[PDB]
RNA sequence: GCUCGCCGGAAGACCAAGGGUUCCUGUCCAACGUUAAUCGGGGCAGGGUGAGUCGACCCCUAAGGCGAGGCCGAAAGGCGUAGUCGAUGGGAAACAGGUUAAUAUUCCUGUACUUGGUGUUACUGCGAAGGGGGGACGGAGAAGGCUAUGUUGGCCGGGCGACGGUUGUCCCGGUUUAAGCGUGUAGGCUGGUUUUCCAGGCAAAUCCGGAAAAUCAAGGCUGAGGCGUGAUGACGAGGCACUACGGUGCUGAAGCAACAAAUGCCCUGCUUCCAGGAAAAGCCUCUAAGCAUCAGGUAACAUCAAAUCGUACCCCAAACCGACACAGGUGGUCAGGUAGAGAAUACCAAGGCGCUUGAGAGAACUCGGGUGAAGGAACUAGGCAAAAUGGUGCCGUAACUUCGGGAGAAGGCACGCUGAUAUGUAGGUGAGGUCCCUCGCGGAUGGAGCUGAAAUCAGUCGAAGAUACCAGCUGGCUGCAACUGUUUAUUAAAAACACAGCACUGUGCAAACACGAAAGUGGACGUAUACGGUGUGACGCCUGCCCGGUGCCGGAAGGUUAAU
RNA sequence: AGGACCGAACCGACUAAUGUUGAAAAAUUAGCGGAUGACUUGUGGCUGGGGGUGAAAGGCCAAUCAAACCGGGAGAUAGCU
């Protein structure tokens, strides 16, 4: 019921939460 | 945390209001664009 | 002296209520729905002329309109004005 | 009198106060005050024009007679006062007709002395008379450049100017910087050195004492990035370049005077 | 409804901002609510916000904005004068009690107050866009006087105890009262008064300021609180009656004193320091043109007016900002008891909650904790984390030092309760009483009563007396940075930045420089003991050689050399 | 007296654990630093993108910064997938 905002821009990933789980060993 | 929207009607209307748009040339072009698009709320001002 | 045509366009209706019946029986005060732009002097002159009754004092307040939903479409009722008109003692009104 | 502070705390370790007990311990003269709103070094565009300025204690402006036009009328010195707007102390004087004014306090001036401007003024420290009436070789301050414009030279706490010559319409001055300058011989000047000579003997001791005076901290240019300053950058401490402004102008030695209007008034430059 | 538990400087109460009807009542349970739901900030309908004194509006201005003309600019437009906006600041006035399902300093009762009007009467220099005064202002600190408020006693009302005892040195509760008006106090500031004169305050001035002379030391301003009145009132424990058990009506006792006491008030004070601490109007006053016996002025009285808008509700939160009924964030006000230095902390009051899934079981494992034999860092990159220390008073305390520190160094002793000193001391408070008086909110004397540490001595209990919560681990060598500070919001708080200081150099004022096609503005209403830039970075001892290169400064004889 | 000391409010964020489709798009718990000053905070105002501001980390400029966001040139170009 007026239930939008589910997968619109997936801000889910616009969060872009910091990656690179301290693995700069692959250098 | 302290988020980026801390409302205040005086600052909202002085910054984005009708008289502030009608004051300058470019602000009058903003109201002409919203009238051409057919906006219901032409500005912030209630 | 406020003209009679405006005095005839000031008053809209009496307001029926438990509070209105209480103020009528205790303080001898009627509760009126008035025009929104009507002032206290226009109300006191209207009640003193159209009802032929002696007005002691008039207190006013503005009633904000409620937001209703007809079906699911939103809407908002009108703001209207309410007057507590205190009659002098001995005076009587329907 | 300079007073070295006892080191009860760092920040009092190196403080030297300049204590003058003759200054008035009260409010200044209210009619001669006006509002002095701070700027932050920002012009009418809001941009910072001159950096490192900001903050500090609130300061009221004291209206100071530099033009010094009350000729003939003697004036007694009422009291000495502190001026936050400037390094020199000011003197509240009372003319005979009932007018009170502020002047710059000279060296030996105290409460109760008599001063007098005008041509028929005497020659004592405090008097103001034209330099065609002032003898060659005397020390004056509050010196006009143009007649009636007001004194502009030698206004800081301990300064003075010697009169070394006169050739008709002009007198030649020895400025405190060492520059020899011609001034018209009708410009007013005030006898004696300016008062608070030990002002430069103070030591602020701590950073807050400059923040009290509205001096924001100065970031040196090599501690920056190259987008910010020409000196910026380096992977350590590197300065392999000539010292410039933030705008790329040589600082160590390069002259910047470009006034061809006043070169006829300059006898010798400083040095 | 009875128990239990939690907060209680909040998880209570009042607001601003913000939201915008979420408020109250009736009704419904589809959806919403992380379950059910008869419930709800949900749906539906109705009701509800009452002001001359609260606030806004309004008068006034700050930063700043706009800006007639104006200056400038290809155009747009930029800056800015006169002006005009702009609060977060200045400016008149109302309190107590009662009442609604929901509003109240708004309604009602009582008692006040303010500013404007018109009209009367008496009196008669009124008058500003101008002059002056005032408004009008900082930090820190020290006490003194108070009050809020609390405690105890007295007083009044009630009680005599589910289990030993309890008519008493016993238990519970209450003991409230305003604005205003009068008095002008502790205390703070101040020399008053009269006349003459005067290059000043754009002109004037009786005003301010300044010169004189004479007289009087004692007048004035401000001022918390108290006292009286307000108030024979109101409120009031309780009773007396009806009772839809919710309530409604009637009646109503005592309503005092002492002590302690604020971070609140006197205090916009006083003292002191340097970093030297808004403006304008309202208000008071002065005269200018003008008005000349008119206008206007103040004094009393009467009368009238005081409009309009907001007012419900949340407001450290389920209603605001976070997508959520989200463990986050959000500014002001109030500040009870016992212990305690305390607004910490523990337990409580008033008041409000138990956080919108529960019920069992009592595996591994994880989370948050408790205890642990012997050993005591052997763990580990590393004593990470834990554990430990922890208070007051006294004794005592090293190297080194910039003589301040180090230092709470380290280390150690005492600490409960009862009694005596002293049926509660020293001290504080201060009555009666008496005397004096220029008489009052007076001054002595006087010590009642109240309050009340701390210490010594004796005794006594426990394993343990800073018994809980709370509450430093310490020391030795050394690198770096002088220090306090600042910084990568969201992996880096550091030796990095800054710093006081030092030096070089520029800059003579229409300053250099910077923002701006420009006008202009900052620097600075400053003037070389100043300002800008650059490097170094307290302090102590110091800072040596090189000008060839690259820069910069100075030179101007010669060579070269542009447009023309 | 003090950019003095201990320490609540307040401001900050040194360490560990949890959590990491979280209660939370950076927080909680236990400790921690400053706490009369170069302090902190409320309201309002000003500075605008090659620009601001910056006790200087290329930090911050609306959860976005070695050059913000929105719209347009624009169906940029892409010997690349
Ligand atoms: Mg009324
Ligand atoms: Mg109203
Ligand atoms: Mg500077
Ligand atoms: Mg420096
Ligand atoms: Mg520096
Ligand atoms: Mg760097
Ligand atoms: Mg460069
Ligand atoms: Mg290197
Ligand atoms: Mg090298
Ligand atoms: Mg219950
Ligand atoms: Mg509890
Ligand atoms: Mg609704
Ligand atoms: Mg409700
Ligand atoms: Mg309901
Ligand atoms: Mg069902
Ligand atoms: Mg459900
Ligand atoms: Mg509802
Ligand atoms: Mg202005
Ligand atoms: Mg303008
Ligand atoms: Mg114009
Ligand atoms: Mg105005
Ligand atoms: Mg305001
Ligand atoms: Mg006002
Ligand atoms: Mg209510
Ligand atoms: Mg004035
Ligand atoms: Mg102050
Ligand atoms: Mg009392
Ligand atoms: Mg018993
Ligand atoms: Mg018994
Ligand atoms: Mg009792
Ligand atoms: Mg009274
Ligand atoms: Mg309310
Ligand atoms: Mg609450
Ligand atoms: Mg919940
Ligand atoms: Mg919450
Ligand atoms: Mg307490
Ligand atoms: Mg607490
Ligand atoms: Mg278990
Ligand atoms: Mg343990
Ligand atoms: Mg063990
Ligand atoms: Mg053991
Ligand atoms: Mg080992
Ligand atoms: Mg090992
Ligand atoms: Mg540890
Ligand atoms: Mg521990
Ligand atoms: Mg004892
Ligand atoms: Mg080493
Ligand atoms: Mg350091
Ligand atoms: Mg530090
Ligand atoms: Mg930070
Ligand atoms: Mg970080
Ligand atoms: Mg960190
Ligand atoms: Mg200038
Ligand atoms: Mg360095
Ligand atoms: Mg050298
Ligand atoms: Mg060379
Ligand atoms: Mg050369
Ligand atoms: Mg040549
Ligand atoms: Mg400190
Ligand atoms: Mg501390
Ligand atoms: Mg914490
Ligand atoms: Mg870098
Ligand atoms: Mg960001
Ligand atoms: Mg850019
Ligand atoms: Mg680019
Ligand atoms: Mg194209
Ligand atoms: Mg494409």
């Amino acid at each position: 019921m007026s239930g939008k905002m589910t997968g619109i821009v997936k801000w889910f990933n616009a969060d872009k939460g910091f990656g690179f789980i301290t693995p700069d060993d692959g250098s | 945390m302290k988020r980026t929207f801390q409302p205040s009607v005086l600052k909202r209307n002085r910054s984005h209001g009708f008289r502030a748009r009608m004051a300058t040339k470019n602000g009058r072009q903003v109201l002409a664009r919203r009238r051409a698009k057919g906006r219901a709320r032409l500005t912030v001002s209630k | 002296m406020i003209r009679e045509e405006r005095l005839l366009k000031v008053l809209r209706a009496p307001h029926v209520s438990e509070k209105a019946s209480t103020a009528m029986e205790k303080s001898n005060t009627i509760v009126l729905k008035v025009a929104k732009d009507a002032t206290k002097a226009e109300i006191k002159a209207a009640v003193q002329k159209l009802f032929e009754v002696e007005v002691e004092v008039v207190n006013t307040l503005v009633v904000k309109g409620k937001v209703k939903r007809h079906g699911q479409r939103i809407g908002r009722r009108s703001d209207w004005k309410k007057a507590y008109v205190t009659l002098k003692e001995g005076q009587n009104l329907d | 009198a300079v007073v070295k502070c006892k080191p009860t705390s760092p920040g009092r370790r190196h403080v030297v106060k300049v204590v003058n007990p003759e200054l008035h311990k009260g409010k200044p003269f209210a009619p001669l005050l006006e509002k002095n709103s701070k700027s932050g070094g920002r012009n009418n565009n809001g941009r910072i024009t001159t950096r490192h300025i900001g903050g500090g204690h609130k300061q009221a402006y004291r209206i100071v007679d530099f033009k010094r036009n009350k000729d003939g009328i003697p004036a007694v010195v009422e009291r000495l006062e502190y001026d936050p707007n400037r390094s020199a102390n000011i003197a509240l004087v009372l003319y005979k007709d009932g007018e009170r004014r502020y002047i710059l306090a000279p060296k030996g001036l105290k409460a109760g002395d008599q001063i007098q401007s005008g041509v028929d003024a005497a020659i004592k420290p405090g008097n103001t008379l034209p330099m065609r009436n002032i003898p060659v070789g005397s020390t004056v301050h509050n010196v006009e450049m143009k007649p009636g414009k007001g004194g502009q030279l030698a206004r800081s706490a301990g300064t003075y100017v010697q009169i070394v010559a006169r050739d008709g319409a002009y007198v030649t001055l020895r400025l405190r910087s060492g520059e020899m300058r011609k001034v018209e011989a009708d410009c007013r000047a005030t006898l004696g050195e300016v008062g608070n000579a030990e002002h430069m003997l103070r030591v602020l001791g701590k950073a807050g004492a400059a923040r009290w005076r509205g001096v924001r901290p100065t970031v040196r240019g090599t501690a920056m990035n190259p987008v910010d300053h020409p000196h910026g950058g380096g992977e350590g401490r590197n300065f392999g370049k000539h010292p410039v402004t933030p705008w790329g102008v040589q600082t160590k030695g390069k002259k910047t005077r470009s006034n061809k209007r006043t070169d006829k008034f300059i006898v010798r430059r400083r040095s």
